[PDB]
């Protein structure tokens, strides 16, 4: 039982995309139709930019001119792309082309850089709100930003691009050069859905659906895919297929890894699943949480790389579990072991790109009957790993992860009936509030409200690992409040 | 979950075929393979009624369900009881394990013969003893148990 949250933004006349926010500031950015929004921390507006709408019509290129394309007309921007960089906000519409942009933080309203001709190798976004756009900050092996961009197919760009943020000549800003790319033939076909982008250590990693064309069945599969975060080519691309129980939760929905105080970025990824591009709605529909330890998506890559370089795609035993995906001229070789510490990130000599016939299995820390989740967030209470999870219907689940659970939730409260929560869900500095966006608003919910039980027996009774009884203060409290404490989740004591 | 317990059936007594067998239906790694090889020469040593008071301990030990360690972060896809046998034999003092073994109530044959294992066990390398550790946490996962 949770009260209602204190503090609301909702933009008048138009929807919600994306969410960002500055680490160093906690400024917030709101990626919405025809506009973007800066807020503070109390989700009170210090900016706001208008993005649109413009005259555009797909079939043109931008510049879009009244007598050079007749057909166009005002056209709605929704928000493809919404990312803070060093310098920079990075944003992507879904107007012409899907060229991106770069904006000041602390100060939305002032143009950083903007390509006045862009070229067909600086169409970045998906230029349909339906696809769905998904990108991630990083440097490069000389400290320049690069932006990689997970882009699913349109009604030829490459689903994945690596793109030059601050390039010397200012003009080609957002462009991909002729090998930052992963080439694929038949783009329609698999029909890539992406879901997130994240970056740890030496890769980038991205989660996506794509029909699995190598198999009989062409089914949408999840999958997880790493790329050497300064290879500035694909060579050492790797596609790993994603099991949450075995594949009966097959769609990969959203995905976090733990932030709290005392860790940024977690070393366990939790992804949510849900049977089946889009889940099963209402009843029939279930959906589950999976852990992956990213060094276990990084042994299992590894092994294919290693099997692919110096096996010919075969595992020790002699079986076949790595080849080359996506119709690409190229296969499995017997390279010397020496290439292996040469050539960590491969070379333009080395089989590419790689996949795995081997998935990465995980069981469900939670299988919830019922239940569409669309949004991830983690975070850690005195030592115990919370999961906030939201769904299709406007719910936010609060889990224990903790030993002894068993996957029910010990507390839902409804943010905005019958809208999605957005993936974009991240926490505040002091890891206080969530901030849960739907389409409609954006809200900032506590992680807790013990306060709300002035009484010892209703604090034990509404269990919630964040809260407990502080007798000293006669209080209910987070354990660090209480300057003897009762854990509401397992109290060591009772009220007599 | 009966193919692992003879997995374990067969390391304690029956032939390195039938347990190496018991052990690749799990898909294992090389890596699993030549550490298991490396248990498997070593559980051959033991007299017998030492492997069937073993046999006893292990299956009377025998919940999974995946949890996060507190304070780690740990992904456990297991029980903590079953983790602190699983750790205190192949990475801890023989002490430690004692105290995991005394958490299910064995009696002093189990004890004795426990003891016989972790002091063998002790006499492989570090990293095959990892492996059988990467080995039991792949068992656990298997979409075999569930
Ligand atoms: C994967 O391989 C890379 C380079 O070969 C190495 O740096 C890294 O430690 C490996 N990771 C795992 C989990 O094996």
């Amino acid at each position: 039982l949770q009260p209602l949250p204190p503090t609301a933004f909702t933009p008048n006349g138009t929807y919600l995309q994306h969410l960002a926010r500055d680490p160093t500031s906690g400024t917030l950015y709101l990626g919405a139709t025809n506009f973007l929004f800066q807020l503070s921390p109390g989700l009170q507006l210090e900016a706001t930019v208008s993005t649109g709408p413009v005259l555009d019509s797909r079939d043109c290129l931008p510049p879009v001119m009244p007598d050079e394309c007749p057909q166009a007309q005002p056209t709605n921007n929704p928000n493809q792309l919404l990312l803070v960089s060093p310098g920079a906000l990075v944003v992507c519409g879904s107007v012409h082309q899907g060229v991106c942009e770069q904006r000041r933080l602390g100060q939305l309203e002032q143009l950083l850089l903007r390509p006045e001709r862009p070229g067909d190798t600086q169409y970045v976004a998906a230029n349909d709100p339906a696809v769905s756009t998904v990108g991630l900050v990083a440097q490069g092996l000389a400290g320049e930003p690069l932006l990689f961009v997970g882009r699913g197919y349109t009604s030829g760009i490459p689903p994945i691009t690596t793109r030059a943020l601050w390039p010397p000549d200012p003009q080609a800003a957002f462009s991909y050069e002729e090998t930052a790319k992963l080439a694929v033939g038949r783009l329609s076909e698999y029909s890539h859905h992406f879901v997130s982008a994240f970056a740890r250590g030496a890769s980038a990693y991205f989660l996506f659906l794509r029909r699995d064309l190598q198999a009989q069945s062409r089914a949408f599969r999840a999958y997880v895919s790493r790329v050497c975060l300064r290879d500035q080519h694909y060579y050492s691309y790797v596609e790993l297929p994603l099991a949450c129980e075995g594949g009966r939760y097959g769609l990969i929905q959203a995905a976090a890894v733990a932030t709290s105080r005392e860790v940024a970025h977690g070393e366990v990824l939790f992804a949510a699943f849900s049977s089946a591009p889009s889940a099963a709605a209402g009843a029939s529909g279930a959906s589950a949480l999976c852990a992956f330890p990213l060094d276990e998506v990084d042994r299992l890559a590894n092994r294919t790389r290693d099997a692919c370089y110096t096996r010919e795609g075969r595992a020790e035993d002699g079986t076949e579990v790595a080849y080359i995906e996506y119709d690409v001229n190229s296969d499995c070789a017997q390279l010397p072991v020496d290439t292996l510490d040469a050539y960590p990130c491969g070379s333009d000599h080395t089989p590419s790109p790689m996949a795995s016939r081997v998935p990465l299995e995980a069981t469900p820390i939670l299988e919830w009957p019922g239940i569409q989740l669309t949004a991830v967030a983690v975070t850690m209470e005195d030592g115990h790993t919370i999961a906030f999870l939201g769904d299709s219907q406007g719910q936010l689940h609060r889990v224990y992860l903790g030993p002894g659970s068993d996957g029910h939730p010990y507390s839902t409260q409804s943010i905005q009936q019958g809208s999605a929560v957005s993936r974009d869900l991240t926490f505040d500095g002091t890891f206080e509030h969530l901030y849960v966006m739907t389409q409609s608003t954006l809200l900032k919910v506590p992680v807790a409200s013990c306060a709300q039980h002035l009484d010892c027996a209703s604090c034990l009774a509404h269990r919630d690992p964040y809260c407990g009884w502080c007798v000293l203060l006669g209080r209910c409290s987070r354990r660090s409040e209480c300057s003897q404490w009762l854990w509401s989740f397992q109290p060591e004591l009772g009220c007599l | 979950c009966p193919s692992f317990q003879r997995v374990i059936e067969t390391l304690l007594m029956d032939t390195p075929s039938s347990y190496e067998a018991a052990m690749e239906l799990f898909s294992p790694d090389q890596d699993m393979r030549e550490a298991g090889a490396q248990l498997k020469k070593l559980v051959d040593t033991l007299p017998q009624k030492p492997r069937e008071s073993i046999i006893k301990l292990m299956e009377k030990i025998a919940g999974w369900r995946p949890y996060i360690e507190r304070w780690t972060g740990r992904l456990i896809v297991g029980s903590p009881s079953f983790q602190r046998v699983i750790e205190t034999l192949l990475m801890d003092t023989p002490s430690s394990y004692e105290a995991a073994m005394e958490l299910f109530s064995p009696d002093q044959d189990m004890r004795e013969a426990g003891a016989q294992l972790k002091k063998l066990v002790d006499t492989l390398p570090q990293k095959p003893r990892e492996s059988i550790i990467k080995l039991m946490e792949k068992i656990a996962q298997s979409s075999l148990c569930n």
